[PDB]
């Protein structure tokens, strides 16, 4: 992996953090280093958190499942440009502040334009989007441990971004949407001229398996025609019990009944079973739970035969049984999907007679027996002979008469009605052989391959006995999946190899084609065969023109009679189409197909190594329905980075409007140089940050997929979300500030503020008509609420004559003077008391009374020490109170920053969804807590600049803050709700 | 799996908040519907709350009663 020092050192060179570094340059340059050091704070802090997410990430992925995801470098070139457009716009306004000879009230020893210069670099580092990177970072972690949580295990970092817009999933139907515990249901027996059958055809009947729970294999055989479901469930009843089934109906699977229909049943269920050589009984050893080992496919046969017998469970006897019929391994068939049947030999223990049913040919002595299992499709068209009843005695093999056509169709339709609800059916054949057939078989140079000789003889040698019907049932939860699916408007495709009736029976029951849909011919018009798929409709014509394929599959559902290979013209023209495709096999040749594809899908378990390693996830599950909580979580992943980027830009555009509007009403900035660098850390990072855990919204799974090219804005959260917000931001932050200085020093606007001072003038000494400035006394108007007294108080600084210093009397007259006068009597007595001997020597007294030096008072020592003058620098009621009014639109700004991260996270009004997130919870109130402390702490207050508030003086601030939230209870998400939200209106 | 320990930790969380924080912060690991993890959200909860609660009254206690009296300053009415 990458070592751990390399990732914590790459993630500063992301656009953002690079910028926040070029505005760091201020702790070289001749600034203030003690705020410069903040953003290196930030940037460290939030790299820490990238960087053991993005190791925690390194040990999520990989490990588990055997350099920027595309929306990672999106999103940082999205932060750079705002960080850009941030600075771009700062630097107008903090130029056009310079050109003004903007300053503050306080700093008034510092140079202006410096102090002004730093807020705007705080400003800039505030309003860069650093957090952006880190919260990207967590978002795709994150989700991908809450994938690996669902079982759902992702190889790839960018299959998470790219599996919520995903807008088409194809699946195999057995093992992904149906479990593949197949249970046999229906057993057809084909004889002419029989005495028992279905609707007086005389050549055919049909019986039922009962119970039919999975692989368990006590039961019987019965009438399909007579069990309802009442005699179904008394046949349950009692189970326990020794085979006694024929007390309620006649049980054809008890070897006790010998009779001639028995005999033909028992006869198709040992031919069927022994082609299952592959596959046994079991049961697990820790649990009475019983079980199949083998190929899948297989196993529902074992299973039906041990309803009428042969299996060791029923008698120990079976065994000799078994091994009275040596097999002939030289000239096995294998199965595959290919040839589509598998042909098994063995040798005879009798003459002409198998089952009790005969094979009798003159001349000829059949002392083996070929087998054949496969599709009906494929082996009912090549059938020569059937079984044929005689009187009432013996069925034996019908040499007399080939079959005819209508013969065919009567087998037809019933295999017809036997693959509709959702049965697949299974068709199993016989070829009598002797010592010579197997020695011709045995002398042909052919392989396993062709062996045609057991299909095709000039004297007819081919006898089907019946069908075998087993159902597929669905996994529990598709139905759900499917239904959630299409609510998602994303396209479900299922690909399996049963027939064609059999794939659209299916899909009907687990959902895919709806009965609405009767309207137009579903048999074709959705689910197809792929031998549609070529220009010729048969599979030799290897390919149809895609101008043509793109427009015919473009509205079919459901393919059928597929093959592990031809998946990849399916993701060809879906992809073509435009959907953003996500396969699913099991590698064994349809690998290049799930890498041709989006998002390839590993089978799980079931999946090889092969598609383990082609595929971009893993479904641990073995279940479909865990490919649509992928997509739900991938679009939450997506979902919680819109809402923090909607966060970020909502109220970092918001900052920079109102101080645009403080520096142009000639107000002091909202914000000292520190104390927004302390906003950005308390509103990104804490809580923007725990937007990224936020759950699904109860609509992010009722959209429609998000498009590639869409951008993470859409106009829907601009027109809501971000300007409505800023606007709403910078009055709630503006009013504060301005009732704040109101309420602290009576006047809202820094003419006023300093209008309020009054200032001398000292011509200097050695330069003739050069003026010195100075101030010799302050007022300020401040309200007070109190048990004694509710109202204003005025406040002053004056040179103190006692104590022949500048000193701060606060509270000297109830309710606003304009003129303070210490010798009248609304003046406190102290006060009065204070000055009423007379100004202190060399002084003026004509100005209401207060220490002014004459004007030949000046030196050139500008501050030093000078008496009657307030030194630059002391700290005046105006400067003060307008440090206190700071202080109160610093925290409402924090804590109306704060308030919108809990009206970003859902269209819905917060009230409701407000226990959703506890992450939030923790960052909110660190937030608020580390806001109080920061007002109060010693330390802290002496590099922020702020004065610890009363409690009144706290509501009034939050209560600013509060009012942003009317950005919920009234404008606009309730806007957005009725045009959006609203189902109809 | 045991509901006493996330019980007790919000207990204590009325005399020291950040205790409650932690209680959330140390048995994440568990399952989301059991009991324990249950009353660790309510921890967490409280303790938040707790927290913002606690800072504002002893914030507005030392600023009412240490940071309006300067030391060396005058001051009259409503003082």
């Amino acid at each position: 992996v990458v070592p751990v020092w390399l990732i914590f050192l790459s993630q500063y060179c992301s656009p953002v953090v690079l910028l926040l570094l070029v505005a760091a340059v201020a702790s070289l340059a001749l600034n203030e280093v003690v705020e410069g050091v903040a953003i290196i704070s930030i940037v460290t802090l939030n790299a820490c958190l990238a960087t053991y997410m993005e190791k925690s990430s390194g040990d999520a992925i990989g490990k588990l499942a055997e350099k920027l995801t595309p929306l990672q470098v999106a999103l940082n070139k999205l932060g750079g440009l705002i960080g850009l457009i941030a600075i771009i716009v700062l630097v107008v306004i903090i130029s056009l502040a310079v050109i003004i000879k903007y300053r503050d009230p306080a700093h008034a020893d510092k140079d202006p334009t410096f102090v002004i210069i730093i807020i705007g670099v705080g400003f800039a580092v505030s309003s860069i989007p650093e957090g952006l990177p880190m919260v990207v970072t967590i978002t795709l972690s994150a989700g991908a441990k809450d994938m690996v949580k669902k079982n759902a295990n992702v190889r790839k970092l960018p299959a998470v971004e790219t599996l919520g817009c995903c807008s088409v999933i194809c699946s195999d139907k057995t093992g992904t949407l149906t479990e593949g515990k197949m249970t046999a249901i229906n057993a057809v027996t084909i004889c002419k001229n029989s005495s028992l059958s279905d609707e007086n055809n005389k050549l055919t009947k049909t019986f039922d398996f009962y119970p039919t729970k999975g692989f368990e294999p006590c039961g019987g055989l019965f009438d399909s025609n007579e069990l309802t479901s009442e005699k179904k469930k008394e046949i349950v009843i009692a189970k326990n019990q020794n085979t006694s089934y024929d007390k309620v109906l006649y049980n054809y699977g008890n070897p006790s009944n010998k009779s001639v229909i028995v005999d033909k049943t028992r006869s198709l269920m040992f031919a069927a079973y022994l082609n299952s050589y592959d596959t046994t009984l079991s049961r697990d050893p820790k649990t009475l739970k019983w079980g199949i080992h083998g190929n899948m496919s297989e196993g529902p046969i074992v299973v039906a035969a041990a309803k009428v017998g042969y299996s060791f469970i029923n008698n120990p006897n079976h065994k000799s049984y078994l091994d009275n019929f040596q097999r002939l391994d030289d000239l096995e068939v294998t199965f595959n999907s290919s040839r589509k049947m598998k042909i098994t030999f063995y040798k005879l223990k009798t003459v002409n007679v198998f089952e009790n049913v005969y094979l009798d040919k003159p001349g000829k002595v059949y002392t083996h027996v070929a087998l054949i299992k496969g599709a009906p499709d494929r082996l009912l068209d090549r059938s020569t002979h059937l079984l044929e009843e005689t009187s009432m005695k013996k069925v034996q093999v019908s040499w007399n008469s080939t079959i005819t056509q209508e013969e065919r169709n009567v087998l037809i339709k019933k295999n017809l009605e036997l693959s509709q609800k959702a049965l697949r059916v299974l068709s199993i054949c016989i070829k009598p052989l002797t010592d010579q057939n197997i020695e011709e078989l045995k002398k042909l140079e052919d392989a396993d391959e062709r062996l045609k000789y057991v299909n095709y003889d000039e004297n007819g040698g081919f006898i089907p006995m019946g069908y075998v019907a087993s159902f597929d049932p669905p996994r529990p939860g598709v139905k759900e999946a499917i239904q959630t699916c299409r609510e998602a408007q994303v396209k479900v495709i299922m690909i399996t190899g049963d027939q064609k009736p059999t794939a659209v029976a299916i899909g009907k029951l687990i959902g895919l084609i709806e009965e609405k849909s009767e309207q137009v011919e579903d048999i074709n018009s959705l689910a197809i065969e792929c031998s549609e798929l070529h220009i010729n409709k048969n599979p030799n014509e290897p390919i149809l023109p895609n101008d043509q394929l793109d427009e015919f599959t473009d509205k079919i559902l459901i393919y059928s009679r597929a093959q592990p290979e031809d998946k990849i013209t399916i993701v060809q023209s879906l992809k073509r189409k435009g959907y953003l495709v996500a396969m699913t096999g099991d590698g064994v040749n349809d690998a290049p197909a799930l890498k041709a594809a989006d998002i390839g899908v590993a089978m799980g378990i079931n999946g090889t190594e092969v598609a383990k390693g082609a595929s971009e996830m893993i479904l641990i599950d073995d279940n479909f329905c865990t490919v649509v909580s992928a997509i739900d979580v991938g679009r939450t992943i997506f979902s919680n980075i819109q809402k923090f980027v909607c966060f970020l830009l909502g109220t970092n555009i918001g900052e920079i409007i109102y101080l645009s509007v403080a520096i142009v009403a000639q107000m002091p900035f909202p914000l000292e140089a520190l104390q927004i660098l302390f906003l950005n850390l308390m509103t990104d990072g804490c809580p923007a940050v725990a937007l990224s855990r936020e759950p699904p919204n109860d609509d992010n799974m009722k959209t429609p997929p998000r498009p590639k090219k869409q951008p993470i804005m859409t106009k829907r959260w601009w027109f809501y979300g971000i300007l409505p917000h800023t606007i709403f931001e910078a009055l709630c932050v503006l009013l504060s500030l301005a009732f704040s200085l109101y309420i602290c020093t009576g006047f809202y606007n820094l003419n006023g503020i300093h209008n309020l001072c009054k200032t001398v003038n000292l011509v200097d000494v050695n330069d003739a008509n050069v003026y010195h400035e100075y101030k010799y006394f302050c007022s300020s108007y401040e309200y007070r609420i109190s048990t004694d007294y509710v109202g204003w108080v005025t406040n002053v600084s004056f040179w103190d004559p006692q104590n022949n210093e500048a000193v701060n009397f606060w509270g000297a007259a109830k309710g606003k003077v304009e003129n303070i006068n210490p010798l009248s009597d609304i003046v406190h007595p102290e006060l009065r008391l204070r000055m009423q001997d007379g100004c202190s020597g060399d002084l003026t007294l004509d100005e209401n009374g207060w220490c002014r030096p004459k004007d030949n008072k000046t030196s050139d020592g500008y501050n030093d020490e000078l008496e009657g003058i307030l030194k630059k620098g002391f700290e005046d009621v105006t400067a003060k109170g307008s440090k206190r009014g700071r202080t109160m639109a610093f925290i409402s700004a924090v804590w109306c920053e704060m308030l919108r991260a809990y009206t970003v996270r859902s269209w819905e009004p917060f009230y409701k969804v407000f226990n959703r997130n506890m992450w939030m919870h923790l960052a909110c109130s660190i937030s608020a807590t580390l806001t109080f402390l920061s007002t109060c702490i010693p330390g802290i207050t002496s590099i922020l600049n702020t004065t610890c508030l009363l409690w009144w003086q706290y509501l009034l601030a939050i209560f600013w803050a509060l009012l942003n939230l009317f950005l919920d209870e009234i404008v606009p998400k309730v806007i957005y709700r009725r045009k959006y939200m609203t189902i109809k209106n | 799996n045991d509901i006493t320990q996330p019980r007790i930790h919000t207990i204590l969380s009325f005399f020291f908040p950040f205790i409650g924080c932690l209680s959330y912060l140390i048995n994440l690991k568990y399952p989301e519907p059991s009991l324990r993890r249950q009353y660790a959200k309510k921890a967490l909860c409280v303790g938040s709350a707790l927290s913002v609660i606690y800072s504002f009254i002893l914030c507005s206690l030392l600023g009412q009663y240490i940071y309006q009296y300067d030391n060396k300053e005058i001051y009259g009415y409503t003082y």
